[PDB]
């Protein structure tokens, strides 16, 4: 399903398979990595490192 | 051909087409889980230690 920008304010979407409950969880996301750019999962451990690593790793493998 | 005026209507009925049923299954059709990583089978030390 193309859910839009005003859709998922409404929407109860899970990450992964075990937070999926019944009757309260509506949709489930592809892969759990999805909220992330295609740069910033080129970045290896990326939920291990701190994010202002993460948001300068961006900008290093731009230069 | 005078068309004279009637009374005030009681109810009005509203017609339409019925409820999607039997389109969501009654369990649920989740995404499975992306399995835990395995330790791959047939690993060994390949180095030896020189001398």
């Amino acid at each position: 399903e193309l859910i839009g920008t005003m859709e998922q304010i409404f929407m109860n979407v899970a990450i992964f398979e075990d937070e999926v409950f019944a009757g309260v969880t509506t949709h489930q996301e592809l892969f759990p990595h999805s909220l992330l750019s295609v740069i910033a999962n080129f970045i290896p451990f990326s939920d291990h490192n701190q994010s202002p690593r993460n948001m300068y790793q961006c900008q290093m493998g731009k230069q | 051909g005078g068309l004279t005026c009637a009374s005030a209507p009681q109810g009005t009925l509203r017609i339409l087409e019925g409820p999607q049923q039997s389109l969501s299954g009654s369990p649920l059709q989740p995404i499975p889980a992306s399995p835990p990583p395995q330790i791959p089978p047939g690993l060994r030390p390949r180095f030896c230690a020189f001398g």
